[PDB]
């Protein structure tokens, strides 16, 4: 890049569903996929699951 | 037929053919400098991204060190009419040719430079349109060193 300046880690959230598939590597697991693929294999990965509460 | 008034057209053809690409690449320079110092204020990560018109000017003047050296090294006190005014039309066509292409590669790389930090994909636009400017000026060379090849032919 050279349109932003970053010095500080970046975040992106997101949350699929866990049967999910990506077709930009098929034969793979998502969770297996961020670490393995991702930029390059540079991605760190961190959990972020949180559970049911209650909904109206 | 070989008078001595003759070297006077080829020391013009060999001083033209740097001074009017020397022009074209300062004006390519200059306009581009403009853009490049007031685009990479705010985006400095295109900064070595953005100095492509700048390469493309120097080209230009590097296309009229050529000429002018071939027919620095083609120079004489006795040598024709003939081919003075090959030599001072093969420095005025690397010339006045290198001048337009560094006008266009200015306007072209100027405008270039402060709409390619707002769209990121006008980069390959703009390499292209001065391929196109560009090969204004190596048209030149090729009619220069063409020129320069037949400036002692069959000569007496």
């Amino acid at each position: 890049m050279a349109t932003a300046l970053y010095t500080a880690n970046d975040f992106i959230l997101i949350s699929l569903p866990q049967n999910a598939q990506p077709v930009t590597a098929p034969g793979s697991k998502t969770d297996s996929w961020f670490n393995e693929t991702l930029i390059g294999g540079r991605a760190f990965v961190s959990d972020f699951k949180i559970p049911e509460f209650k909904i109206g | 037929l070989c008078p001595v008034y003759a070297p006077f057209f080829g020391a013009i053809g060999c001083a033209s053919a740097i001074i009017f690409t020397s022009l074209g690449a300062a004006y390519g320079t200059a306009k581009s400098g403009v853009g490049i110092c007031a685009t990479c204020v705010l985006r400095p990560d295109l900064l070595f991204k953005n100095i492509v018109p700048v390469i493309m000017a120097g080209i230009i003047a590097i296309y009229g060190l050529v000429v002018s050296v071939l027919v620095c090294y083609s120079l004489g006190q006795k040598q024709a009419l003939y081919t003075g005014f090959i030599q001072l039309g093969a420095g005025l066509s690397v010339g006045l040719s290198g001048l337009a292409a560094g006008f266009a590669i200015g306007i072209v790389g100027d405008a270039g430079v402060r709409g390619s930090s707002q769209q990121p994909r006008l980069f390959v636009g703009m390499i292209l349109i001065l391929i196109f400017a560009e090969v204004l000026g190596l048209y030149g060379l090729i009619v220069a060193l063409l020129l320069n090849s037949r400036a002692t032919q069959d000569v007496v």
